[PDB]
């Protein structure tokens, strides 16, 4: 007799960002936390690329 | 008024973004044979199959 068996599984994920964004103050908490937003548009050439 | 200007400027901008998908698949297996004789399903079907 022979019997034989093998099963495996992966997985992998990962993401980087970097550079700046400049944003404002549109809301202030009551502890004094402060809710921001803000965008942020680059038309280089041809084409616009915007961050959020 | 004469005013001298210095015509120094020097300007430079570079954009890129690209993106990839791939998925595949393989699953196969022999016939399945017990006994000394080959099992079938039904009437004509066999243990196998063939995914790509």
């Amino acid at each position: 007799n022979s019997n034989s068996f093998a099963g495996d599984s992966s997985a992998k994920q990962s993401n980087s960002i970097s550079g700046y964004i400049t944003v404002e103050v549109i809301e202030v908490l009551a502890n004094g936390n402060l809710v921001i937003r803000g965008e942020k548009w680059m038309t280089l050439n041809t084409g616009d690329e915007y961050i959020r | 008024d004469i005013i001298t200007v210095t015509l120094d400027e020097t300007t430079s901008a570079t954009k890129s973004a690209n993106a990839d998908l791939s998925k595949t698949n393989e699953a196969q297996m022999d016939p399945l044979q017990v006994g000394g004789e080959e099992l079938q399903i039904g009437g004509k079907y066999n243990f196998s199959y063939d995914l790509n």
